[PDB]
């Protein structure tokens, strides 16, 4: 809410965001929304 | 590996040219340095 | 600590000048 | 704790807590060590060391050993931290 | 329950059988006796959750958010025994002996391990009515003991009744009249207690083996790391087993 | 063991030089020595094959070429030249042993690689933080006080029991 | 007090570049000095 | 006023800095100035690198 | 057929996980499949 | 002996004379990629806070064991004149014997800035006793060059380091160029007849 | 917290050393390149 | 931030070993 992705200078991070990449490894996603296991395609995926 | 490359040129660099990327390089350095230290 | 790294790009652009000036390739005739 | 006080009475001054000092501190008081010191170990917070002949399953030889050191035993705050290791604090000669 | 003592000891282990409680069968009713006495408690704990303020869609409310255990099933308490006492109106139980701690770490989102001493420690357990029924409901508070104990030392040889009392590898921060104060609180190694809140309720009782079963829910504070970090708190939910006598 | 106590030697990147060029050193042995007797041309017609080699011969008791491609395909990179090869087995344990004597020149005057400060103060306010580097120092410090006493018998070091650091139950 | 990253960015962004072109003058010199045949071409 | 980088200044902030005002159109040689300390302080090396540097 | 393929599969979420799309305020956003809009609304930069 | 108290005898004994008596001015007590000046280390001195005089309850004097320049971390112990241990700070503190909390020990201050001033409680007591195995204790400034708590070497450690291990060094340049002088003839290699 | 100055000692000693190599081995190519005599002499 | 420059210099130092390999100067009779 008040330490969202664009106030931490990311920059690649609203594009992975904007085509549909929230979760990460580490169990987050942006929307707060906790998540299990997303698989291949989190941040951490992509970037691999 | 194919045949030896029939395109391969040599590159030269002489001294004048040496002297002005080195003056501006250097210049460049003076003039963003206190900018990038801000 | 930084007007060390102003000294050493001013004394360094200085004697890149010099090394223009005295170590210059001689423009040379034929 | 960095400055625990009556650290004495756990084990050198020879004056014994009896809230919070092990039970090897029983071995420098004859007749103690193991079932009459085991049975101040494993019982309750005491408030003095007239408490200690309210343990339950005690005898009149168990009080009368209890009784000669009784110039010795002393009741402090019992710490926590001391309490949990009063059977078996990982100390061995 | 019968089927766990048909089996060997070999048929057991590994599988992981050894970890789970035992299920009841039946809805029946007993009545606890002047001396009776709960014997093999068992409670595993099946959801596991931690409080933490969350970004849902606009706001920060405060959630308990599902971590993953990583301590991998060691985590269910067993042989717990205590006896029931009968007040006037209600049934009461007093938790005395047993393996009634678990040290049991879980995992948050984003990486942050939380270790906590799943206990019931001390547990005075108030019923409501008289018999255990399948509406029957216990419940009470605990003791927490602290995660670690005193005689535990950390990376840099410091704890609470043995080690270091300075960091000893700064030796120069031993000097004015200052000190070490600013890192008073990572050498001051405090042993804390705090209160945990069980609430169990019975849904299957089984006379004829006088054993009795149900769920719980509970909550309670996590590793402080000797005073050094602010706890959080965690809240479980699972199945519970017991025998009445 | 006076000098992992004292002053963390293992740490110091002067006796890792001197490890690399020691280790590297009989490696060189082993695999020049090893080489060689396995690329060794058919010389003699008996299976003992130290009989055909004579000290005043000029051909090559060895083949450098299948030598060179055997290490070209096992590991990527092999010598082709003889003269840099033993110049190599030369230069490796020397420089190892005089990279070691630089470092060794440093614990003289107490120059010792002792402490990760960054490290150091990180565990000091953090107390999960451990490495394997911040448990070698609890290693020292059993070290420095448990062998000081009989080490040092000159300077009467009475240390108490209670004094001395243990972890638990040792 | 200043960026520390910007000792990084001004030493690296003047050495690098600054050397690549020391390392582009040099080679042209000693390509001049092969084909001239003596006593520097080896 | 501060003019050089060992009293703060970047090459872009950094200046020789004029003379005083208080000195004026007046000549202030070095030797007219009782110590090089009460030629630094009234802006002295202005009007010296700027007389030399106009000649030159 | 990368353009088409994008946008047929991956935005409308026929087989894709769709796009950012947000309210007017950026309060409540999140990735969802998004129906193409074919009028001239669909030149409205802002409709996604 | 000239008719001075303790407190006035201290009190004339120089800043610079204490200063010296202090272990971080030990060179060798710094480390070799502590970088920077001792002032690094622990600060910037600022003032002497005098000499700690430890007594125990019945009143003699109890010195603190210095550190040697070997040790990074030593115990704390208090000996008496004879060097008998009386007081220390129990690593263990259960069957603790020789604790501060029980022999009562109180330090008075002599000289410095904490001229006249006593400590008798257990606390303060062992937080000057863990500054005395120092040397003579000092007010530091560890927030004007942000320093981090670890000595730094001398100048004086600095240069032999230096030193010694160019004369290292260049004692094998002797060997080298003194065997292509000798050899220059065969620096090629050798003749085959 | 690291020593800042560790950035400048660890990145210029790497790159200026090896800036360096990757100078010499150029030139060293240069050279055999213009005693080579074709296209790439000039 | 350090180990930014930890991975950079191992990752560095693998890529000069795959030139070392596959780049190399190939030995060569006559
Ligand atoms: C970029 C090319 C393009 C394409 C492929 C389309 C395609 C479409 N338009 Mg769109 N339109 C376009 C540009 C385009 N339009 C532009 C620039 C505007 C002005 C902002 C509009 C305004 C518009 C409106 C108001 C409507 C459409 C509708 C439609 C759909 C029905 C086709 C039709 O002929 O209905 C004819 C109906 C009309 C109202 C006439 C507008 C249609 C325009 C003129 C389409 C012609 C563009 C043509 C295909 C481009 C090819 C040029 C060629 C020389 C290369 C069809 C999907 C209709 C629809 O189905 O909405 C859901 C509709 O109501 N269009
Ligand atoms: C992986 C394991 C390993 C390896 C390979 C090494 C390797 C080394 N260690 Mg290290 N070490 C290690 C682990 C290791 N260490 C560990 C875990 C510790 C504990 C922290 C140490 C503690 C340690 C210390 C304290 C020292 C070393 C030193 C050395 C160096 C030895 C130099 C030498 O050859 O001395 C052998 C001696 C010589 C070469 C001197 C000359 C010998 C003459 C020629 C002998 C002539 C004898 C003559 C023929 C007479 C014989 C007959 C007589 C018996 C009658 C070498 C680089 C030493 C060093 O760094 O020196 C610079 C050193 O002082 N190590
Ligand atoms: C090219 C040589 C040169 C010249 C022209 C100057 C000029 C100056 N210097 Mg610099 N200086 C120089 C080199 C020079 N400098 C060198 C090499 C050094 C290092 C040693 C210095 C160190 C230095 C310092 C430290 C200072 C100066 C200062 C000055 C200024 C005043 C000095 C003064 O009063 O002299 C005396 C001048 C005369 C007596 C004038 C002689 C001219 C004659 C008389 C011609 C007149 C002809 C006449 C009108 C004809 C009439 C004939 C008719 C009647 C018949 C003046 C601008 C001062 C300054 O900058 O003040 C702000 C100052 O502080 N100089
Ligand atoms: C044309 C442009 C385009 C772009 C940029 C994207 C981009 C994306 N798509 Mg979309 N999509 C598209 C068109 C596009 N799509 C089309 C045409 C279709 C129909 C086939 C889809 C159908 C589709 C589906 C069903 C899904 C996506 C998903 C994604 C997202 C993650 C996939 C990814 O980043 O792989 C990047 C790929 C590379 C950088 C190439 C990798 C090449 C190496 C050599 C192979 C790697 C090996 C292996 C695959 C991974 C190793 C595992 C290890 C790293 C752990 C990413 C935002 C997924 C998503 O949003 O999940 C959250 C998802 O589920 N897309
Ligand atoms: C005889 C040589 C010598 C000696 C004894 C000193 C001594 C001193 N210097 Mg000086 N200095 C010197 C030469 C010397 N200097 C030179 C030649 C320069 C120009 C580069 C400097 C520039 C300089 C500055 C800017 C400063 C000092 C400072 C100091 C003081 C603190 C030392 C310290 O903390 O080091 C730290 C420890 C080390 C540097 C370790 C030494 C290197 C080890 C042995 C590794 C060897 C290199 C390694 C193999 C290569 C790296 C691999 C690469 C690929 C990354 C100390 C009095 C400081 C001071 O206090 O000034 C007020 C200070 O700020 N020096
Ligand atoms: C990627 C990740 C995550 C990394 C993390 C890893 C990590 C923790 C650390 C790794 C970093 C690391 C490398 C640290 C070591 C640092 C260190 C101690 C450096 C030492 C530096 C140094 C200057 C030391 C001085 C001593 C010195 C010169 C030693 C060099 C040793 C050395 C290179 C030895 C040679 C080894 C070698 C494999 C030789 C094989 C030779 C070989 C191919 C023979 C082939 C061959 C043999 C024949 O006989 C013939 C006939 C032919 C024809 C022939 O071909
Ligand atoms: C014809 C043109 C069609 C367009 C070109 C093909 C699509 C390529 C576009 C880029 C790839 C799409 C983005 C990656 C999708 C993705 O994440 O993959 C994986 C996704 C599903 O991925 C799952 O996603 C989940 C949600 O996050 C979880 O993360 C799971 O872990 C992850 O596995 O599956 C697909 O979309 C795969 C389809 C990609 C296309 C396959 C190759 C087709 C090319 C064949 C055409 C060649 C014919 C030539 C004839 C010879
Ligand atoms: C194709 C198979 C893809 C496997 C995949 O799902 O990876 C998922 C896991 C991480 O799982 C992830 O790991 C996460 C745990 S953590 O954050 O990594 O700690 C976990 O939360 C998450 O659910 C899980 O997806 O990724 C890896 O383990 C793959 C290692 C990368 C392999 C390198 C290839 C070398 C190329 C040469
Ligand atoms: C991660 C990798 C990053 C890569 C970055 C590194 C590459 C960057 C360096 C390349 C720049 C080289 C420029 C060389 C310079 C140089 O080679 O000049 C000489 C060159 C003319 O070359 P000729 O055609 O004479 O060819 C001679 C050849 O030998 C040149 O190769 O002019 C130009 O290149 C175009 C004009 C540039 C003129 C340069 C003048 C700059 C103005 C100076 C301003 C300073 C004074 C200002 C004071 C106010
Ligand atoms: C205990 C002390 C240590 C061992 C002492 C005895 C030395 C081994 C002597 C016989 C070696 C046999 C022999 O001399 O082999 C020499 C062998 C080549 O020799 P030949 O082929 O002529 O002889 C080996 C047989 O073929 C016999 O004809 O060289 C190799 O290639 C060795 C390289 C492998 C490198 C590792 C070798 C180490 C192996 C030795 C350990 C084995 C002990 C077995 C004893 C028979
Ligand atoms: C899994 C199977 C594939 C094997 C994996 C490949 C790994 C191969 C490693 C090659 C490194 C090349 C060294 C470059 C140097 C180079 O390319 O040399 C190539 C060189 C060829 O020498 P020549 O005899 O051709 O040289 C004659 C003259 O040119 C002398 O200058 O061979 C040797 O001198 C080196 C042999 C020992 C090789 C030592 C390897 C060192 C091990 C690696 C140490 C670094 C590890 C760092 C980890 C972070
Ligand atoms: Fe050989």
């Amino acid at each position: 809410v008040l330490n969202p992705m664009w106030r931490q200078g990311m920059f690649v991070m609203p594009f992975m965001t904007r085509l549909g990449i929230t979760d990460s490894w580490g169990g987050w996603s942006i929307t707060g929304e906790s998540v299990s296991n997303p698989g291949i395609w989190s941040f951490e995926g992509v970037a691999l | 590996m194919t045949g030896p490359n029939p395109n391969k040129q040599a590159v030269e660099l002489n001294r004048t040219s040496l002297y002005w990327g080195l003056l501006l390089i250097f210049v460049l350095a003076v003039l963003f340095s206190s900018y990038f230290f801000n | 600590m930084e007007a060390l790294v102003y000294t050493f790009l001013l004394i360094g652009t200085l004697m890149v000048i010099f090394f223009a000036v005295f170590f210059r390739e001689t423009p040379r005739i034929l | 704790v960095i400055d625990y006080e009556n650290i004495g009475y756990l084990g050198g001054s020879s004056i014994v807590d009896i809230n919070n000092a092990n039970v090897r501190a029983y071995l420098k008081m004859p007749g103690m060590y193991p079932t009459v010191a085991g049975k101040i170990v494993s019982h309750g917070p005491y408030s003095g060391v007239a408490d200690l002949y309210k343990i339950p399953g005690l005898s009149s030889a168990e009080a009368d050993v209890i009784k000669k050191y009784e110039s010795r035993l002393t009741a402090k705050t019992p710490s926590p931290d001391y309490v949990i290791d009063r059977i078996n604090n990982g100390l061995y000669r | 329950k019968s089927q766990i003592n048909e089996l060997s000891y070999l048929q057991v282990k590994g599988t992981g059988l050894a970890n789970r409680c035992a299920e009841v069968v039946g809805e029946d009713s007993i009545k606890p006796k002047p001396g009776a006495k709960l014997v093999d408690m068992c409670i595993e704990p099946k959801a596991w959750a931690v409080e933490e303020e969350v970004g849902k869609a606009g706001k920060t409310e405060k959630k308990f958010v599902n971590s993953k255990v990583m301590t991998r099933q060691t985590y269910t308490l067993d042989a717990i025994e205590g006896p029931i006492t009968v007040d006037g109106g209600k049934i009461t139980f007093n938790e005395k002996e047993g393996i009634d701690y678990a040290a049991t770490t879980v995992q948050l989102p984003g990486g942050e391990r939380v270790p906590f001493l799943f206990t019931v420690k001390d547990l005075v357990a108030k019923g409501n009515g008289d018999t255990f029924k399948p509406g029957f409901q216990m419940g009470g508070d605990f003791n927490t003991p602290s995660y670690r104990t005193g005689l535990f030392l950390d990376p840099k040889g410091r704890g609470g009744t043995t080690g270091y009392d300075m960091a000893v590898a700064l030796p120069a921060l031993q000097l004015g009249e200052e000190g070490d104060a600013e890192l008073f609180g990572e050498n001051n190694k405090v042993f804390d207690i705090t209160q945990g809140r069980i609430e169990m309720e019975v849904n299957k009782v089984n006379a004829e083996d006088s054993e009795i079963g149900g769920v719980f829910v509970a909550t309670q504070l996590s590793d402080t790391d000797m005073g050094s970090k602010t706890p959080k708190k965690v809240l479980t939910k699972g199945i519970f087993y017991a025998k009445v006598d | 063991l006076f000098l992992q106590g004292f002053h963390n030697w293992t740490l110091n990147p002067f006796h890792m030089m001197g490890v690399a060029g020691i280790l590297g050193g009989a490696l060189l042995c082993a695999i020049h020595g090893a080489t060689v007797e396995n690329t060794l041309f058919e010389d003699g017609d008996a299976a003992n094959t130290f009989r055909a080699f004579t000290p005043t011969q000029s051909e090559e008791t060895y083949s450098m070429v299948t030598a060179n491609r055997f290490w070209s395909q096992i590991f990527g990179v092999a010598f082709s030249n003889k003269r840099w090869l033993h110049f190599f087995m030369l230069f490796v344990p020397v420089t190892g042993l005089w990279t070691s004597s630089i470092g060794i020149v440093g614990l003289a005057l107490n120059l010792r690689a002792y402490d990760f400060v960054s490290q150091e103060l990180r565990a000091a306010e953090d107390p999960e933080f451990e490495t394997f580097y911040t448990k070698n120092h609890l290693l020292d410090e059993g070290i420095r006080a448990w062998m000081a006493a009989q080490d040092q018998p000159h300077e009467n070091f009475v240390f108490p029991e209670e004094v001395l650091p243990r972890g638990n139950a040792l | 007090e200043v960026q520390f990253g910007a000792y990084l960015a001004v030493l690296l962004g003047t050495f690098l570049p600054a050397l690549f072109l020391v390392n582009l003058f040099i080679q042209t010199e000693a390509r001049k000095a092969g084909k001239a045949g003596g006593q520097d071409s080896d | 006023v501060a003019g050089s980088l060992l009293y703060g200044n970047n090459i872009i902030s950094g200046a020789v800095v004029p003379s005083s005002n208080a000195i004026g159109m007046h000549f202030y040689p070095i030797w007219e100035a009782a110590s090089i300390d009460e030629w630094l302080y009234n802006g002295g090396p202005y009007q010296l690198i700027v007389l030399h540097f106009l000649l030159g | 057929l990368l353009c088409f393929g994008f946008g047929a599969f991956h935005v409308t979420g026929l087989f894709g996980p769709g796009i950012w799309v947000s309210d007017a305020y950026g309060i409540t956003g999140k990735v969802q499949p998004v129906a193409p809009a074919w009028g001239a609304d669909g030149f409205n930069p802002f409709n996604p | 002996s000239e008719g001075l108290s303790e407190s006035q005898a201290w009190s004339r004994i120089p800043d610079k004379l204490a200063f010296y008596d202090y272990i971080g001015n030990n060179p060798a007590k710094g480390g070799l990629f502590r970088a920077g000046p001792m002032n690094k280390g622990d600060g910037i001195a600022e003032a002497w806070l005098g000499h700690p005089i430890f007594r125990d309850k019945e009143g003699r004097e109890l010195t603190v064991r210095r550190m040697p320049a070997f040790f990074e971390t030593f115990p704390v112990i208090l000996v008496d004149k004879d060097g008998i241990i009386r007081a220390d700070i129990p690593f263990r503190r259960a069957e603790s014997k020789y604790s501060i909390e029980q022999v009562g020990v109180t330090v008075d201050f002599y000289g410095g800035k904490l001229n006249g001033q006593t400590f008798k409680d257990a606390p303060t007591v062992k937080k000057f006793a863990r500054k005395a195995q120092l040397g003579e204790v000092f007010e530091f400034d560890r927030t004007s060059l942000e320093s981090d708590g670890v000595f730094r070497s001398s100048p004086r450690g600095w240069y032999t380091y230096g030193h010694a291990n160019f004369a290292l060094l260049f004692f094998f340049g002797h060997l080298w160029h003194g065997g292509r002088t000798i050899f220059r003839d065969v620096f090629t290699g050798i003749g085959a007849e």
